[PDB]
Order: C-alpha cells, then sequence, then structure tokens
C-alpha cells in the first residue's frame, strides 16, 4: 500500500488513485494506459510570460 | 498556414498508419512533414482510399459494400462512410466535409486519429494466439468484450475516488496567496493581456 | 409449453444501478432529502426485487430532479416527501403523468406506463420502467452537457444498432475516450501543483 | 448474438460515454481557473523583480 509519502509537493489526484486502483484488478493494462498517452500542453500561457521575464 | 502543431500531428498519425501496414501507403514514404499533411488532411482520392482502408478494418462487412460501387460514384462512397462514422459516434450523418477533407486541419486529425485508436485497440491477454481459424464467429469476441467491460465498470463504480474524478478539485494556494488570487477584476485583465505575443 | 422468466431482466438491474451512481445518487444524501433514516430502507441492485416504497420514492424524485429540477420541484411540491396516504396517492398520480408524458414523446422505444405499475413498486416490469426512465435522463444530460459540435452523439445512441460487430466497435471508441481524459484529468492537476 | 447481448453493450458504451462528457467539461473549468490563478501570481513576481532590479 503505497503510502503516499505525505512530504511530496504534488498530491495524488483521484483520477491517479482511480487509475491505480484499476491497474491493481487487472482490468486494466499499462499497455492500454500507454496508447491512451495525451501530449497535451497544460498552461501554455503561463509558460510564456515565465520566459519574457527572464530575458528581462 | 498549417501550424507547426498539426503538421506534428499529422506525422503522428502517419507513423502509426505505417506501422498497421496500410496497402494504400505501400511505395509512398514521405519524409516532409508538409505532404504527410496534404495526404492525410487534404481532399484526394488517395485519403478516401485510406479512409476506406480504415473503415474495412473496423467494420469489415463495409469493404463489399463500397467495393460494388462504380468510380463514377464518389458521392454515394463519401455518404456511406458519413453512415458508419456516424453509428460510430464520430461524426454528424451529414458531415460530407469532414470525409472528403475540407474540415478543420484539427478537426481531421483528431478524426483519423480515433480511427486510428479504435484499430490499435490493445486487444488484452489471451492473444498470443498466432494463424490459427480465420472462421471465430463474431459470438465469441462480443462476449468477451461485454465481460471485460462490465469488469471495468464494477471498478469504477466501487471506488471511493470515482467521485471525485466527475468534478474535479484542486486548490494548492496558501492563505496568504488568497487576497491575490481573489483580487479585483482589473488586476485580472492585465494579467491575461500581458501575455499577447508581441512581447 | 409453460412460460420460463426471461432471463432478459437480470443485467437492467445492474446498469440501472450504475446508472443512478453515475448521474451521483448518494444514497445517504438522497434518503435524506425523503425524511428517512438509511436502517429502514435497502438500496442497491436488488432494491425491487420486493415492492420497495421507500426506495420507490426516492430514486423516482431523484431522476426527476436530474432530468428538470425546476419542474420537479413545482409538480411535486405538495406531494414531496409522501409523508401521509393523500400524499402517498398524489405522488404516484404525479409520477405516472410525468411519466406517461415522456413515453408518448419518445413513442415505441420507452414502456408502456400503466397506473397498476406503482401501486406496488416492485417487479420485473417496474424495473424495467426504471432502466429506461435512467436511461432516458443520462441521455437528456449527453445532449445538454454535449457541446453545439458533439450534439450528434445523443442522436447516434438513440439509434438501435443491430449489428454486433458495430456495436463492440462503437463500445472500444467509448472506452478509449473515457481513459484518455481520466489521464488528461491527472497531468493537469499533478502540472498546477508543481508550478504553483 | 441474441438481440439481449447488443443491447448490454449499448448501455455500457451509453455509461462510458455519460462519464467521458461529464469529466472532460468539468476538467476544461479547472483548467482556465487554475491557469488565470498562474498568471496572476506570475504578474506579482514580475513586479517585485523590476523592483529590486531598479534598487541595485
Amino acid at each position: 500500500m503505497m503510502a503516499a509519502n505525505p512530504w511530496s509537493p504534488v498530491q495524488p489526484s483521484a483520477a491517479s488513485l482511480l487509475l491505480e486502483k484499476c491497474l491493481a484488478a487487472g482490468v486494466l493494462s499499462q499497455n492500454a494506459l500507454d496508447q491512451a498517452q495525451l501530449e497535451a500542453p497544460c498552461f501554455s500561457h503561463a509558460e510564456e510570460l515565465q520566459r519574457i521575464t527572464e530575458i528581462k | 498556414m498549417t501550424g507547426g502543431k498539426e503538421l506534428g500531428a499529422a506525422v503522428e498519425l502517419y507513423e502509426r498508419l505505417q506501422m498497421l501496414s496500410c496497402p494504400c501507403l505501400e511505395g509512398v514514404y514521405l519524409t516532409d512533414p508538409q505532404s504527410i499533411y496534404e495526404l492525410l488532411c487534404t481532399p484526394s482520392s488517395h485519403r478516401l482510399d485510406i479512409l476506406q482502408w480504415l473503415c474495412s478494418r473496423i467494420y469489415p462487412p463495409v469493404q463489399e459494400q463500397l467495393s460494388s460501387l462504380k468510380e463514377s460514384q464518389t458521392d454515394t462512397k463519401v455518404k456511406e462512410i458519413a453512415k458508419l462514422c456516424f453509428d460510430l459516434m464520430l461524426c454528424h450523418f451529414d458531415d460530407l466535409d469532414l470525409i472528403r477533407g475540407h474540415a478543420s486541419p484539427f478537426k481531421q486529425i483528431s478524426f483519423i486519429g480515433q480511427l486510428l485508436d479504435v484499430i490499435q485497440y490493445p486487444d488484452t491477454i489471451s492473444s498470443n494466439v498466432i494463424l490459427e481459424s480465420l472462421s471465430h464467429s463474431t459470438e465469441k469476441n462480443v462476449v468477451t468484450c461485454i465481460r471485460e467491460n462490465e469488469e471495468l465498470l464494477k471498478e469504477l463504480f466501487s471506488s471511493p475516488h470515482f467521485q471525485a474524478t466527475l468534478s474535479p478539485e484542486c486548490n494548492p494556494w496558501p492563505a496568504d496567496f488568497k487576497p491575490l488570487l481573489n483580487a479585483e477584476e482589473s488586476l485580472q485583465k492585465r494579467a491575461t493581456q500581458s501575455s499577447k505575443g508581441k512581447d | 409449453m409453460q412460460s420460463g422468466s426471461r432471463p432478459h431482466l437480470a443485467w437492467q438491474r445492474e446498469h440501472m444501478w450504475l446508472a443512478l451512481q453515475g448521474l451521483g445518487f448518494e444514497s445517504g444524501a438522497e434518503a435524506a432529502n425523503a425524511g428517512k433514516t438509511l436502517v429502514h430502507v435497502t438500496f442497491g441492485v436488488n432494491m425491487f426485487d420486493k415492492p420497495n416504497k421507500d426506495a420507490f420514492y426516492v430514486v423516482f424524485h431523484f431522476l426527476f430532479g436530474k432530468l428538470d429540477n425546476v419542474r420537479c420541484k413545482e409538480v411535486f411540491r405538495y406531494c414531496w416527501p409522501p409523508l401521509d396516504k393523500k400524499r402517498d396517492a398524489e405522488f404516484r398520480k404525479a409520477c405516472c403523468e410525468w411519466l406517461k408524458k415522456i413515453s408518448d414523446e419518445v413513442g415505441a422505444g420507452f414502456p408502456q406506463v400503466v397506473a397498476s405499475i406503482f401501486l406496488s413498486p416492485g417487479g420485473p416490469k417496474f424495473v424495467h420502467l426504471l432502466y429506461h426512465f435512467a436511461r432516458y435522463v443520462m441521455l437528456q444530460h449527453i445532449k445538454r452537457d454535449a457541446d453545439a459540435g458533439n450534439v450528434f452523439i445523443s442522436e447516434a445512441l438513440q439509434s438501435k444498432i443491430q449489428d454486433p460487430q458495430k456495436a463492440l466497435a462503437r463500445n472500444k471508441l467509448a472506452r478509449q475516450k473515457y481513459l484518455k481524459v481520466l489521464q488528461k484529468e491527472n497531468l493537469v492537476i499533478e502540472e498546477y501543483q508543481r508550478k504553483a | 448474438v441474441p438481440e439481449d447481448m447488443v443491447e448490454m453493450i449499448e448501455s455500457q458504451t451509453l455509461l462510458l460515454t455519460y462519464l467521458t462528457i461529464k469529466m472532460q467539461k468539468n476538467l476544461f473549468r479547472l483548467e482556465e481557473k487554475a491557469e488565470r490563478n498562474l498568471l496572476l501570481v506570475n504578474d506579482q513576481k514580475d513586479q517585485l523583480q523590476e523592483t529590486i532590479h531598479m534598487m541595485k
């Protein structure tokens, strides 16, 4: 029972805990999840502002 | 001007198609992302051959229905494909522009991407089994899928985290940042306007 | 000759329950809304195997609520919660009138609604009616929640596919789409926490 | 295929599709709120950085 290291800055999301449960029950395979991986960029506008601040 | 992202997505799709040994790509080696894009997202007789192939792979009985149609009846072919795709929940039954390749590049990429998802659907566990018999009856595959789906749904709904995934909430900010985050509509406008590209 | 209990109604009971949960049905919260304590009302897959009056009140009010919350409050104002013999008779009459309208609107795909089915809510005919009611509520939700470009999805699901191979393919696609959104949700939350 | 099997698969498809649409709508609302919050904080960072530089 992978005891969530309380000190990890990133708390596990409900989605993650659900996915983990599905994988542990053998109903979902990691291969099936990998094939479904969406590389969609998250927060693009915030990233651009960070770069401008550094150059300044 | 097909932005750098659409060209990359088209390339990915093109790679997936190559992996699936699509006969329509035999003797066609495109290294230029624009050529790959023009092949997959611009109206051409080749594109239609690819889509026909994708659809024959997903639903094989459609192949007999399409092969009986003469080359002069291209409009009827497009309507039959649109009807299948509607039955698969991918597009509206009158979305003929998507099938012809006149729809927005993203929409096309997403559309072809979804078709490919279905074909590459990891057939679970048992399948080491090689060559044998073509003949297996449509009835055994349906029973298996139902069973598997039932197990997934049972697991999904038995989980305490299931409700939280339907309405995800996340607040990572401490108390001292609350005043900044609740701040007046005017600061929000200043922060959003500063991100526009010319800077 | 002699007339063998059609195996046909067992899976409908299960999927009905999944549908209620998917719509946000919480046994403790909804029972409390009907003034009933959980110690006396049995919710689940088998809740209508025996006539169960209490569950009937709660689930139907919930589904009507999920369908049209404004109309639900107006139609049941004076009979919810059903505490006396007079209110009970009015609640049943109201449920039957509303569902009859739904049944007339949807036509040949929705079971015939007779008043006798509500006198003793329980049994296969009743479960069959509740399942199709739950399914209807979900389809309305998909139509409402689906963006102007995905409204076709609700139409496609209403068009009965008789070919098993086509139904399988469609299901595979749906399964995949769900897994993708579930993964995306994880990614967005993780990235947000990190950046913050 | 017994008319009964095709009806079950369709019911499963309906459940998954419903879950999917419901999740996607609620996720998009979070992403938008998150990006807004990041931009606001980033702007505060940028003002402090400019003031420090001028003093130096």
